[PDB]
């Protein structure tokens, strides 16, 4: 029951450069190598190298030659992936994984969400969506939170602090005129609501903002 | 390096049916020691791949027996027989014999299911957007199958095109649906330079479209 533990997404400035950890936990750690893989959308995830923390050594892809330098920190467990002159290109995700035994990447890390840009962070407007006023109640009613205008991604929405997971729909954010906007909708029996309390929560990580919108009729 | 080519690239399969996907090498892929490390993977959207056949045949720990892979040489073919909800994403081929290790372009598995209208819902702009001066009203076209969907706004029965924002969801891994998100913006004093706001959603499901609307000094 081994963990990769990698942190969610972070943001860089073009010609900067990141350091992305990895904890390896569970166990082991030395005895096997960790491999930094690339996937921009849904592509094929693409190999930058690896490094193997018990005896030290690590390999590049030519691609990553130049741009890339793994290290390892044995006393926390932590394996480190150095990009350097950051460009819009080097915007994706990267995972951590392992390769040992009879098969490759058994075990991932979540995938740390990178991107470059110059823009300034905006933390995004939260607007609790209730049902048209005086609308005919139905035996399920579907209630809505908007996300405006925000940068960068990625934002976390959750309703009822993660406890209301059942008849939820969080539709991917789409970019118009430089800012993020996304949008959830949860449906539930109107037995439930207003009855009882649903709150969306929003959480930007880039601007440490957490915010919470009640929604309660019209 | 190994160049992996995968096909196809969309896969359409009826729940039940069997699905085939297929994977060429550019060259041989047995490693030294006589395994040929190729692997399949399958990833949902927003999630790690997942490690499903590992050399050319093996299935990982936990991984149903209907999931098969196969082939030699530079071919090789996995194959789901009684594809069922939970199967959908993107399926990946790997070589981990020669290095860099490499990834094949990726089949996005659909999953096909009785067609299912949209259940839609209209939303007027909130009051704290408006007092911030703007106005978006929210449509919501919810749990539908197939996935083709057209949306049309209008504003006192009259068509508005600028302004809108759609966004769909990734297929559902468990009913299989989908739904989308239609959004339109306006100024707050052009909101209320109108009264009947309408969103219509015109699916496979029905001749007419499903209509929802709302007058904004109505309750
Ligand atoms: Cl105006």
């Amino acid at each position: 029951q081994v963990q990769l533990q990698q942190s969610g997404s972070e943001m860089a400035r073009p010609g900067a450069s990141v350091k992305l950890p990895c904890k390896a936990s569970g166990d082991t750690f030395t005895s096997y190598w960790m491999h930094w893989v690339k996937q921009r959308h849904g592509h094929g995830p693409e190999w930058i190298g690896n490094i193997y923390p018990g005896s030290g050594g690590t390999n590049y892809a030519e691609k990553f030659k130049n741009k890339v330098t793994l290290t390892v920190d044995r006393s926390s467990r932590t394996v480190y992936m150095h990009l350097s002159r950051l460009t819009s290109e080097d915007s994706a995700v990267y995972y951590c994984t392992r390769s040992g035994g009879p098969y490759f990447f058994d075990y991932w890390g979540q995938g740390t969400s990178l991107t470059v840009s110059s823009a300034k962070t905006t933390a995004p407007s939260v607007y609790p969506l209730a049902p048209v006023c005086g609308d005919t109640t139905g035996s399920s009613v579907t209630l809505g939170c908007l996300v405006k205008g925000y940068f960068p991604e990625p934002v976390t929405l959750t309703w009822n602090s993660g406890s209301l997971s059942s008849g939820v729909h969080t539709f991917p954010a789409v970019l118009q005129s430089d800012l993020y906007t996304l949008s959830s909708s949860v449906t539930v029996t109107s037995s439930t609501w207003p009855s009882q309390s649903i709150t969306c929560n929003v959480a930007h990580p880039a601007s440490s903002t957490k915010v919470d919108k009640k929604i309660e009729p019209r | 390096d190994i160049l992996m080519t995968q096909t196809p690239l969309s896969l359409p399969v009826s729940l039940g049916d069997q699905a085939s996907i297929s994977c060429r090498s550019s060259q041989n892929i047995v490693h030294n020691n006589g395994i040929t490390y190729l692997e399949w993977y399958l990833q949902r959207p927003g999630q790690s791949p997942k490690l499903l056949i590992y050399k050319v045949s093996d299935r990982f720990s936990g991984v149903p027996d209907r999931f098969s892979g196969s082939g030699s040489g530079t071919d090789f073919t996995l194959k789901i027989s009684r594809v069922e909800a939970e199967d959908l994403g993107i399926y990946y081929c790997f070589q981990g014999s020669h290095i860099p290790p490499t990834f094949g372009g990726g089949t996005k598995l659909e999953i096909k299911r009785a067609d299912a209208a949209p259940t839609v819902s209209i939303f007027p702009p909130s009051s704290e957007q408006l007092t911030s001066g703007g106005a978006s009203v929210v449509c919501f076209l919810n749990n539908f199958y197939p996935r083709d969907i057209n949306v049309k706004w209008k504003i006192d029965g009259s068509e508005r095109q600028n302004g809108v924002l759609n966004s769909w969801t990734d297929q559902d891994s468990k009913d299989s649906t989908y739904s989308m998100s239609s959004t339109l913006t306006l100024t707050k004093d052009e909101y209320e330079r109108h009264n009947s706001y309408t969103c219509e959603a015109t699916h496979k499901t029905s001749t007419s479209p499903i209509v929802k609307s709302f007058n904004r000094n109505e309750c």
